């Protein structure tokens, strides 16, 4: 079916920059809205961030807004998270995910391995 | 099929309903262009057949439009005028011109369009108004500057006004008057010539004059008036002439005494100026 | 310029009602009138038009044979003749003004608007059941409790808590029609859950349709 | 003629450039309207003939398009716009009206908190029974319960209803009542609540055990 694979991630000092990439093969993706999850250690995954389709809009979660922008870029069946002021908050391994309904009801079928952000 | 199209006489509110009729999946369409206040912003109109629209009394163009394909085809709506026996106050002055017509409703957007007649055609003058009110004797006005040609020319103008609470709907265009004015001085211009006195009896004189210029231009000459001064009893009369007569006949004059003849020509709202007096006895 | 609507309430299927619009601010007999009505939870449909002289007249399809629009102009009033109503006719019917002699363009001036249900099930007051939060806190230091308002005819009802000294965090949902013919919703809460002990939550329900008013004590 | 909007609803923050369209079944040239209405009470006229801009509505407002494609613009969105927008054609009778579109005010996604209630003694004796399912304090509206009794998959069963936007926190909340018989309540043990949201990394579940 589809696999997601994230990459971008790595160890930043704080008050850094880090864009990370979440590629999609195996299925076009442009008509699903793509999320950003994160998780830090011992604790449970929470939502960064929503790129619905062209045209719909970007939602985020209120402890990363004005600071990371998601984007996409359909034609390579990719989307983004661009994190700038990284906090050491933000630690955490990144995960993105396929909202397969496309009325976004948020049925997050299909995961990436995710990838480690490491501020500090 | 073919279509022929059926227009009312204008009516009291200034409009006309444009109806249709049928003499010979299908789309028949109506595209309709005012022509008449070209200064307007809104001139055409896509419509459906069936909805039949109040006109103005402008001239139209109306062109029916067929899809499925289609045929096109054109008719002319010839622009009916309603005649206003009372002449408008328009005084043209040192400063400007200035008019003032009967106005409506509130808020009425008003179109005022003149153009000189019988250089039938040339300087096509068209204004637009700010939407106003009536004044407490229930006139609309407008006024231009004295370097507006606005009827400065001694000659005869043909004015058209029209009235709409939303211009920019072209379908809802109303008539108001449409009336004829003769420009500048005409007071002065208005002057007949060629006065002259002939004896018709013993007791009784034949004036005659040219008629006024203002009798070229519909409506505007009300009447002419001619003042008759006995020079020994210094005593005057004034007998008023139907506008479509340039002949009087003063009676009941005595023999040696001296009199006096002028001649004037008034419209609705100007007095003329008298002709050049003219000496005669029996 | 005003227009106001009257003669709306409950009329049984198949009967019919007379509804009346009267105008009031500009010349009555220079514009076209139209109704347009609205479905609680659904948009906006035209009904009826009619020209200036009443010369025109039209309908929409769903209403062709049943309605009829006519005016009286010289008393200012506009009139929508309803017969043989369905339930589907159930809506809010609005009076709107054209702005020209004919049926044509846009409506520049509406009504307060008339509520019209259709239906056959008589007026009834409802029942209040408690939606109780668990005497066992499991989310946190946040609770949640409410109201049950069930079994109601016809619209509306007013919820009210604490006789109106408890507005924060309040949540009143629109009303759902049943299989039945009657309406039903809720009415809920948060609050902390170390408060449920020491704080009496009374919610107040009134039907004024039916002249019935309750007031339920809510406790876990 | 049928007029279709798109999209049905769209999210969007003070002073953001907004574009509704309207899309006609029919060529209707330039005679189409756009209206604004706000809840509990009647429309307003916005622009007619396309692109005409009605006495009294901001400069902020505009209209375009011909044939069969309509364009509504909003160049800097303002809070007193935030309300459902309609279209609709005069070209021809019967009039007829876009299916809506309803601008609404972005903010940070909020993940709903979920609270399910069994159903009263007191309604237990008239023989039947009420299962409610809370969810609180969301964004945005996009949602799915699923009710499971034994983990049977319900419907037909169900109605749902859902609030405007807070006034204070532009958050959403939503109820779904479950109607059985008493019978048929009492025929079964676990009733499950299952909500899926975007803001949900999992699909949560709350449940109770009758009797209990």
């Amino acid at each position: 079916q589809v696999q997601l694979q994230e990459s971008g991630g790595g160890l930043v000092q704080p008050g850094g920059s880090l864009r990370l990439s979440c590629a999609a093969s195996g299925r076009t993706i442009s008509r699903y809205a793509m999320s950003w999850f994160r998780q830090a250690p011992g604790k449970e995954r929470e939502f960064v961030a929503v790129a619905r389709r062209s045209g719909d809009g970007a939602f985020y979660a209120d402890s990363v807004q004005g600071r990371f922008t998601v984007s996409r870029d359909d034609a390579k069946n990719t989307v983004y998270l661009q994190m700038n002021s990284l906090k050491p908050e933000d630690t955490a391994v990144y995960y993105c995910a396929i909202d397969s309904d496309t009325f976004y009801s948020g049925s997050y079928d299909y995961w990436g391995q995710g990838t480690q952000v490491t501020v500090s | 099929p073919q279509v022929r199209f059926s227009v009312e006489q204008l009516g009291q509110d200034g409009r006309r309903r444009l109806t249709l009729k049928e003499q010979p999946e299908v789309t028949y369409r109506l595209q309709l262009h005012m022509l008449s206040c070209p200064c307007k912003a809104k001139a055409t109109r896509t419509l459906h057949l069936g909805k039949m629209p109040y006109l103005s009394g402008a001239a139209y163009n109306v062109a029916v439009i067929s899809s499925n394909p289609g045929l096109n085809q054109t008719w002319h709506i010839p622009a009916d005028t309603h005649t206003e026996p009372v002449a408008l106050n328009i005084s043209v002055g040192t400063n400007g011109t200035t008019m003032y017509w009967p106005a409506r409703a509130q808020s009425m957007t008003y179109c005022i369009e003149w153009q000189p007649v019988g250089q039938d055609g040339g300087l096509a003058t068209c204004s637009l108004t700010a939407p106003q009110d009536p004044d407490p004797a229930g006139m609309a006005t407008y006024s231009w500057s004295r370097e507006s040609g606005a009827m400065g020319q001694e000659k005869c103008y043909y004015i058209t006004i029209f009235a709409s609470a939303h211009p920019e709907k072209l379908t809802l265009w109303s008539t108001v008057l449409s009336t004829y004015h003769f420009g500048g001085n005409a007071s002065a211009a208005g002057t007949p010539h060629h006065v002259s006195v002939k004896n018709h009896s013993l007791d009784s004189v034949s004036v005659d004059w040219a008629p006024s210029l203002l009798s070229t231009c519909p409506g505007v000459l009300k009447e002419y008036v001619v003042r008759c001064r006995d020079e020994d009893s210094k005593q005057v009369s004034e007998h008023p002439v139907q506008p479509t007569e340039t002949q009087v006949t003063l009676s009941g004059l005595r023999a040696g005494v001296a009199y006096t003849v002028q001649v004037r020509a008034d419209t609705a709202w100007l007095r003329g100026v008298w002709s050049q007096p003219q000496r005669f006895s029996i | 310029v005003q227009l106001v609507e009257s003669g709306g309430g409950v009329v049984q299927p198949g009967r019919s009602l007379r509804l009346s619009c009267a105008a009031s601010g500009f010349t009555f007999t220079s514009y076209g009138m139209s109704w347009v009505r609205q479905a609680p939870g659904k948009g906006l449909e035209w009904v009826a038009g009619i020209s200036y002289d009443a010369s025109d007249t039209e309908y929409a399809d769903s209403v062709k044979g049943r309605f009829t629009i006519s005016r009286d102009n010289s008393k200012n009033t506009l009139y929508l003749q309803m017969n043989s109503l369905r339930a589907e006719d159930t809506a809010v019917y609005y009076c709107a003004r054209s702005p020209d002699y004919i049926i044509d363009y846009g409506f520049d001036y509406w009504g307060r608007g008339t509520l019209v249900t259709v239906s056959s099930a008589s007026t009834k007051g409802p029942s209040v059941f408690p939606l109780a939060p668990s005497s066992k806190s499991t989310s946190g230091g946040t609770a949640a409790l409410g109201c049950l308002v069930k079994d109601y005819f016809p619209e509306p009802v007013t919820v009210s808590w604490n006789s109106g000294a408890l507005t924060s965090g309040v949540h009143t949902f629109p009303a759902v029609l049943q299989s039945s013919g009657l309406y039903s919703l809720s009415s809920v809460v948060t609050v902390p859950s170390s408060s449920l002990g020491t704080q009496t939550y009374i919610c107040n329900v009134n039907h004024k349709p039916s002249n019935t008013k309750v007031d339920k004590r809510v406790e876990p | 003629i049928q007029m279709t909007q798109s999209p049905s609803s769209l999210s969007a923050s003070v002073g953001d450039r907004v574009t509704i369209t309207c899309r006609a079944s029919q060529g209707i040239s330039s005679d189409l309207a756009w209206y604004q209405q706000k809840p509990g009470k009647a429309p307003k006229l916005l622009i007619y003939d396309a692109s005409s801009l009605q006495s009294g509505v901001p400069s902020r407002f505009s209209g375009s398009g011909s044939g069969t494609d309509f364009t509504l613009t909003i160049s800097s969105l303002q809070p007193e716009d935030f309300a459902t927008y309609y279209c609709q054609q005069y070209w021809w009778y019967p009039f007829t009206f876009g299916q809506g579109t309803k601008v609404e005010i972005k903010r940070t996604v909020a993940a709903p908190s979920v609270f399910i209630f069994p159903p009263s003694d007191e309604q237990l004796k008239s023989g039947t029974a009420s299962v409610v399912c809370l969810l609180n304090n969301f964004y945005p509206r996009e949602a799915k319960v699923q009710w499971k009794v034994d983990n049977a998959l319900q419907s037909g069963n169900s109605q749902e209803s859902v609030t405007e936007q807070d006034s204070k926190d532009s958050t959403y909340s939503l109820s779904s009542t479950l109607t059985l018989s008493k019978a048929d309540y009492e025929k079964h043990k676990v009733y499950a609540c299952e909500v899926t949201h975007q803001g949900l990394s999992s699909p949560v579940t709350k449940s109770f055990n009758r009797g209990e």
